[PDB]
């Protein structure tokens, strides 16, 4: 406790009471003349010392302290997400025990947590004999977080993962189950440090915070107190001089990093190490977007006349994609607008997503899955793909990108429906080249290979579906008429059948015969067809036939409705074409007088038909994000309902946040 | 007795093809959260489009519980669904008085819980599991409530 | 760690393999039968211990647990702020060590840093020859705080004593000093715990984290964990059954106060817990803000219908006014609607703040000031009266707070303009009494008679003086005479200057014949006298000598900017004058043509002299917040400045938070 | 020389009626605020006035470094209100060269802060100490700014 270290390398005295030896090896660090006033030995040793500081990020003391530009780099190759280079490294042939312990974190990484822990019981009776101290220490650390790993594996295993994988399945034999046990049977880990010799006990005192839970503790009340200091100057117009609070905040994460990942420390995986990162760069990116947006009188911008703008490199997007959840990123992009901040460096981004992709193509195109792996693996190859929407892919990248994602990804993680969602969202910045056209078709084609079955659905919760894959083509590439799906429809009959359902929810695409083959195929009998019908725009206009079909659809409504009344339950439901029906009438799609015999069951329905005698008490204010801007102008021009909703979304602009019913009301009804 | 006021749950799981039963007697987070949004879809052309009714949709639930029922979980140790019905009670706030029940059924869910709950220290069981609902391609689906009060 | 006890009152078992020893005991809790089968001794243990599970709440277990309501009841005099009858409980002979340990502590509340030492220091000795180890404990825990409290005062005395308080003040003898710093040097509080016997090492492991600081880290942890959940539930829209994330919060918070505040620790008194307390409470009431917006889909009204919002009682307006800061409250008020939430027990909050309006009139009565103490309870004391406004109170209640805030609240902490807003604050709920105008009354006249020296001279940080003073009376009284402010001025003679100008902006509470004597030897018509005799009514229309003094003014300044320019130099007056012309000329109050001529000199100016040729790029959105309805309405009809303000006004309600930007939007420019 | 970048400030502190400097110099936190308010506090006029434009205004500041003096703190151990200097220096973005140096001056200032830190574990030092910019009736006031840059 003699000095006091900052978080940038300074240093500042705290209870000196004589010499400064900080002091005199720092003014020894600018004294050329006086580093040539030492014997070679004494150079040697200052020499090391040098080279220690300067590898440790200390750079002068604090008095003389002018502009300081920290370096960071992380070299772990577990940062980098290179699988391959370590799935050779383990292959060669120890040579020193350091290298024991490289090789022990790296076969933890993996997901082959068995041989892991042999490993680390033959370095932990080979090691002293060559006299090492911190060897062993971290190696029962690591040891007995790796033990905790594989005890919760297993009853977690055993207790969803039944429901999870369908199969019980074993990764550890059961006689290394039973062995563990034994081992670490009373290991409390408090008293680790408290029974090695005196010796290592005045040595690396600084290793002491590994043992209890403490380390993450002590950062994460200090995160706390930061972001507390970053949200109050937040909300008072504040302008901070040199380093703000948020600085800080950076530095410490990286440092962190740094400590538990070149280490080769364990507790890289563990959840509490997650929420402190979480909470991190969710701070940082509040504080960009903050700072992005707000006023000045004169001398605002003239403090710190610039800014990082927090351009967002690298290592940023790594931290990311590993360490969230794709509900963690979601609140982000509510508040933040992280398609306003700079995705620097946009070749390496490149890099780490190809590996992603590779990895995943690896995995799932070989028989063999290292369900270990998959636990670890999954969460972070779906964050990164989610990211890469703001990043500039290139052709090959974005090419393997999207024949990975389609084919290759499991089905149970990422189902038909929002499979759409991500390969969408990746063509917001981005073009739809041919090869990925090609691609995408191929996709049809192994789908056209698949449409045969007899109990399938195509089960979903966005409610697309491979028909919506082609309209995506078609919506960028118009003329793109599919050719081996008009293969597919051609050779195929009227008996088996199954196959209409996605052949005519594909009508956008087939040859002209196709067509015709489809016109005499093919039948339009209840609301399915007519709705599936009007998705492509085929049916212009309405025959009294399909009115008459609409008519029985609502005589059917009704006569439960009134059973349900006597029965007195409720209801709801969940594609209510009802609410549909509702906009036909008001957009003028449908002028029959019939409709109005029908009142009064859905308020959605009720707001529509009824302007005159609907009141406002039960409006649902989430109606208007649901609505077309077409249909937004045509209730924007009506006279009848224009100042109630005008009120009711001023109301919801004036006590909420919620940006888009702001935008709604400015832009159409002002 | 001075202020705090809490309330209990009921969660009933079930796996289509037959009755098999798991459950959890109570939620404590049980964080429900609806979803309807909208970003961007549609060619915008041929002039008349006669329709539009794009809403996506899902639902989100959050359950805790120690309880994956007791004997055929170890059957299986060593996909036909698992549509729950929650269940619950409403009060008539002028006389507090229990005159209601609430019962909430879910057709077709899909448990999607991320595998990687490792946590550092022994914690109170509390295996968190999260469901999504999802629906076939065929109709109706998603929420259906049945409601008590008659009295 | 057998069972788990979650803070709802139920009981877990977690490792538990043997006999349920917990689950009987509430067996036999529930059953009336079997507790007769037990011996009188056996009934009696069971009694025994029954008096303390319900003392602490533990009410059920789990698998039965159903509609619980916890009590909360905290008992110590300290948390009410009884402090006079501390006074009286001291001044009388224990008959116990424990008493002696409860004064050892009250006397360390009432701020007399000193005598609790030498106390304690008999506790201490006199507690070896006995079989209670728990009060040795605490008695050396608490006072090594005190040690540590007399350093820091120390030390912060003798670093910004000397100009925050205006004088040297050394309220602890140099002995004492010297004699603290010879015991405490060789004491290390880590391994106090451990230096007891094993009998209390083995019973009382229960208070082994009070040792350390460790406990404050987790519970701040624990609240970390719950912040982020409930964030994330906001920001969702999600819901939530059972016991959601914000009662656990109300209960842990609850829960530490009391065991800090009951068992008399002095932790109470330092940074950590005020951190505590302050994150915990504004977590919740932002919570109870967002409940009452939620938008209502299908499910609200059903489960929670006739809203039951979170009553704010007076245990809970207690830990806001000790323990927050008068900026930490404003961080609050920009964010969350407080008038609205209710304030229940109003009774009990009427006889804590009156008992705020007493101590402080004690204490600067008499000639005695206990600095150790007021350093302790002057920011209470502002909070709470503060807070005071979003209450109703009494009126012989109000007058006490309004004499107690009025005159003797130290000019210090204070200035003449806050005084005014808060008496205004506290104006809001209540309505202006014949007995608080009494008061007021009395303040004028009293400041009015202390300013008569050629050297008193005022400041402020809002520059109010008595001149809006007198308008808050005119605002609801409009009869006044003031018969006092009339015999200072009848017999005015002459040559008093300061006098002659401070009363003559109190024009408006004058009497006739007072009026017209005070219009002879008035300040004639200087640019400061212009403007303060139409603050005050005297002038109605501008003369063109008036004009003729302003053409003065912008010429000086013309001068006075070419000069600046020269030199480089940029002004920001309290005083800029600059801006208001600009509003005059624009609705026609000056008639001249020569303003244009100095089109260029700020911007408010140009902003409002010529807005055909306004470079509207200069214009900082942060005027309108300083413009008044009728200009907001003149604004909106002129066309050079339509164009043009909508648009800025259109961005920064869509970059921020800000929703005064929202209403000029909506209620005038649209 | 990967992704930090910082800069440097500098406060300095004054007495009124004597060429007195006992303050610190080099703020930390270093934590500037500026904000101008309204209310109903005129909710009422005769009209046919014209304005007073009150706007209220303030500016906070603070510092933390303390080492404040020892000789003038000598001859004070035995209410001008003081006044305060702020100096940075600016750089053209273009060029990077030190071109500018920004000159700040408030006239009136009034420490008050809250003499308690009490923290439990003993800090090193830097007792942040907080400023408002006090005013009087006169004239001028606030702030008054220079700029270099004369290159």
């Amino acid at each position: 406790y003699d000095y006091h270290f900052e978080v940038n390398g300074t240093v500042v005295r705290h209870k000196n009471k004589g010499f400064g030896y900080m002091e005199r090896f720092f003014e020894l660090k600018e004294s050329c003349d006086e580093r040539s006033k030492l014997s070679k030995k004494q150079y040697e040793r200052f020499n090391a010392l040098f080279n220690f500081f300067e590898k440790n990020g200390v750079i002068c003391m604090a008095k003389d302290a002018g502009t300081l530009n920290t370096s960071i780099e992380i070299n772990s190759l577990a940062y980098h997400g290179k699988y391959d280079v370590m799935k050779k490294f383990i292959e060669e042939q120890s040579v020193s025990i350091e290298d024991d312990y490289k090789k022990a974190f790296f076969l933890a990484c993996l997901g082959r947590w068995e041989e892991s822990y042999d490993l680390y019981s033959n370095i932990i009776l080979n090691s002293i004999d060559e006299s090492n101290g911190c060897v062993y220490y971290l190696s029962q650390i690591n040891r007995y977080r790796i033990y905790q790993s594989i005890t919760q594996a297993v009853t977690q295993f055993n207790g969803l993962g039944l429901l999870t994988f369908g199969r019980h399945y074993k990764p550890f034999t059961d006689e290394f189950l039973a062995r563990i046990e034994r081992e670490m049977t009373n290991f409390n880990i408090d008293d680790l440090f408290n029974g090695m010799p005196f010796e290592f006990q005045k040595k690396y005192k600084i290793l002491e915070f590994l043992s209890d839970n403490q380390f993450l503790y002590d950062d994460t009340v200090k995160l706390f107190e930061l972001t507390n200091k970053v949200r109050s100057e937040m909300s008072e117009g504040s302008y901070s001089f040199g380093m703000s609070s948020d600085i800080v905040v950076l530095l410490r994460l990286y440092d962190n990093l740094r400590f538990l990942y070149e280490n080769c420390l364990w507790s890289v995986s563990f959840h509490e190490f997650h929420q402190y990162i979480r909470n991190s760069m969710s701070l940082l990116i509040e504080k960009a977007e903050y700072e992005r947006t707000r006023d000045i009188d004169e001398l605002g911008f003239s403090f710190f006349g610039k800014k990082s703008g927090f351009f967002m490199e690298y290592y940023d997007f790594v931290n990311i994609s590993r360490h969230f959840k794709i509900d963690d990123i979601k609140n982000l992009e509510r508040s933040c607008s992280i398609d306003k901040i700079r995705f620097g460096e946009q070749e390496k981004i490149e890099e780490y997503l190809v590996g992603i992709a590779e990895e995943i193509t690896k995995q799932f195109s070989a028989n063999g899955m290292n369900v270990v792996f998959y636990t670890q693996f999954i969460s972070e190859a779906k964050a990164a793909l989610y990211f890469a929407k703001y990043v500039k892919l290139s052709e090959e990248g974005l090419g393997k990108i999207v024949k990975a994602l389609l084919f290759y990804f499991p089905e149970r993680d990422l189902d038909i429906g929002k499979r759409y969602v991500w390969l969408e969202r990746l063509t917001k910045c981005n073009e739809l080249p041919k090869s990925i056209i090609s691609i995408i078709d191929d996709f049809l084609v192994l789908q056209a290979e698949k449409h045969i079955d007899q109990n399938y659905s195509e089960v979903s919760s966005n409610g697309l579906y491979s028909r919506d894959y082609g309209a995506l083509i078609k919506h960028f590439e118009k003329n793109f008429i599919s050719k081996r799906l008009s293969e597919i429809t051609l050779c195929l009959t009227q008996d088996k059948q199954k196959q209409i359902d996605f052949l005519f929810k594909l009508l956008p695409l087939l040859s002209t015969n196709a067509k015709s083959h489809l016109l005499s195929f093919k039948s339009v009998e209840n609301i399915n067809d007519l709705m599936n019908g009007i998705r492509i725009g085929l049916i212009d206009e309405f025959t009294p036939e399909h009115e008459e079909l609409i008519i029985e659809y609502l005589e059917t409504r009704k006569v439960n409705y009134i059973v349900e009344k006597e029965k007195g339950i409720q209801t709801f439901s969940s594609n209510d074409y009802m609410s549909t029906f509702g906009i036909w009438y008001f957009l003028e799609e449908i002028n029959n007088s019939k409709m109005e015999e029908f009142i009064g069951m859905d308020d959605q329905y009720d707001f529509f038909v009824d302007p005159e005698n609907f009141d406002y008490k039960k409006f649902i204010p989430s109606w208007l994000k649901n609505y077309n801007d077409k249909l937004l102008g045509k209730i924007a021009g009506n006279k009848h309902m224009k100042h109630h909703v005008i009120e009711v979304l001023k109301e919801r602009v004036k006590n909420s946040n919620d940006k888009r019913y702001l935008e709604i009301l400015m832009n159409y009804f002002i | 007795m001075k202020t705090v006021i809490q309330d209990t749950a009921d969660v009933y799981f079930k796996r289509k093809s037959d009755g098999k039963l798991v459950f959890t007697a109570e939620a404590q987070t049980a964080s429900f959260s609806q979803a309807i949004s909208e970003e961007k879809l549609r060619g915008g052309i041929g002039n008349k489009p006669l329709y539009i009714l794009k809403s996506e949709k899902e639902i989100n639930l959050t359950v805790k519980n120690a309880f994956f029922d007791l004997e055929w979980l170890a059957m299986t140790q060593g996909s036909e669904r698992y549509e729950v019905e929650y269940r619950t009670i409403a009060y008539n706030p002028d006389t507090e008085e229990v005159y209601s029940d609430i019962y909430i059924q879910f057709p077709n869910v899909s448990p999607s819980g991320e595998f990687e709950m490792s946590l550092e220290n022994g914690n109170a069981l509390a295996p968190e599991i999260k469901f999504e609902a999802l629906a076939d391609t065929d109709t109706d689906e998603m929420a259906v409530v049945i409601e008590a009060s008659r009295d």
